[PDB]
């Protein structure tokens, strides 16, 4: 992946947690898509994408999150951690908070993505 | 028209320059005391217009970006010599982004025939804090 | 000359923009992975040249700042239409500051008589990456 | 930093058991230099036995601020214990690079400066 994005993969009792940091733009978009693809290929029962550390969420990133929800939402419990001006705000401004479940913290997403 | 605090940024119209532009635009908004939501909106709005221009820009066109923080509004103008008049327009996800972030999204071009020597396309928007 | 990642900034040459320029220069130096000493060195050196330019700039002059990040160094050029050729007089404290903080610092101007329509005065300096 | 509400420096003076400590916050540049020189002149006018200028909270120190520090040292230094608190890349470094730490006493912290001017 480019140096301007960071992607880590973790597990919380079977919930896959994909944590993104740095900037999500046209330069780093492929790396983000590839990381999501890999996680989804392992058939998680639930997936939380944590955007807590994201410093810039470009429109391409909004597209990726919406597409992911549409692609997997029927088969995988899906959630996104986003708060503040960079991530949560444009997701709401575009109305995409209705398209996937947003959580303010990882704790909420983990306790909420299952039940 | 420009206010005393207007900043003109000129870079080669290449995707590799978008990260720098976002950093400078954010520094301007922060210096102008925009709040966190307004700085993020400005960065995203400008990133979107600059992305659209670059993807149509001639190979060594210059991207010219003007950030003009006013009294009540921040006016943004970006332009570049492009290979089409269809750089961005209503109905696209890009246009939806710009109008969700800004108040008066407008475009313009110079009417020259793009496949000859390109056509300057411009986007202007007003981001009110 | 200027690489693909160079940036040209233009602002009105005036005291009210002096702090704005510093903030942009610091943003660039941080973006260029200069260390903390180098970012502060760059901010101070470019603030010095911008102060001198502005304080001699014609009333409606534009201060142009070109930052050119090259492999081993970051080259900066600042210029403005000025009312004198003695914008940074040799021997002044400014010259001492500039040579302490930057490399290959040089002034130059277009040779026009400043009183007629001003004379563009420029300063170039180099920040070594290591 | 808007034109409406320009940034300035913050000035505070406190007595630390006989020592006048002038603390500055923000950016010292050609615009704020007059404010800094006025603040120093006021403390000097109260006739201190010792003066510490604390630049801990200074975000930018322009050349004009360097001039004002050296000029202060020249205009009190005989009659008054003088010290400057400066650390890091913004403040002590340019003072060091210009050789002014040979002109007045530098300290890393206020605690060090206070024992130093005594």
């Amino acid at each position: 992946a480019p140096d301007s994005i960071t992607v880590t993969v973790a597990d919380h009792n079977g919930v896959a947690v994909l944590s993104i940091g740095g900037e999500i733009d046209l330069i780093t978009a492929a790396a983000l898509e590839e990381a999501i693809g890999e996680v989804v290929a392992d058939n998680p029962t639930a997936l939380v994408i944590d955007l807590s550390a994201v410093e810039f969420l470009g429109s391409v990133g909004l597209k990726i999150l919406a597409a992911t929800s549409e692609k997997i939402g029927q088969s995988v419990k899906f959630g996104v951690v986003a708060r503040g001006s960079v991530t949560r705000r444009p997701i709401h401004l575009m109305g995409l908070d209705k398209t996937f479940r947003l959580f303010s913290t990882l704790h909420d997403a983990l306790t909420g993505v299952r039940g | 028209q420009r206010g005393v605090r207007a900043v003109e940024l000129n870079v080669a119209a290449r995707l590799e320059n978008l990260a720098l532009l976002r950093t400078l635009v954010g520094a301007i908004g922060t210096f102008e005391d925009l709040d966190f939501d307004a700085v993020a909106d400005l960065r995203l709005a400008v990133d979107e217009v600059c992305t659209r221009l670059i993807r149509s820009a001639l190979p060594d066109a210059t991207l010219r970006l003007v950030v003009d923080p006013r009294k009540d509004e921040v006016v943004v103008e970006a332009s570049a010599a492009c290979d089409t008049h269809d750089v961005v327009a209503p109905g696209s996800f890009s246009w939806h982004v710009l109008t969700a972030l800004a108040d008066d999204v407008q475009t313009f071009h110079d009417g020259r025939q793009p496949d000859v020597a390109g056509s300057v396309f411009g986007i202007t928007l007003t981001a009110r804090r």
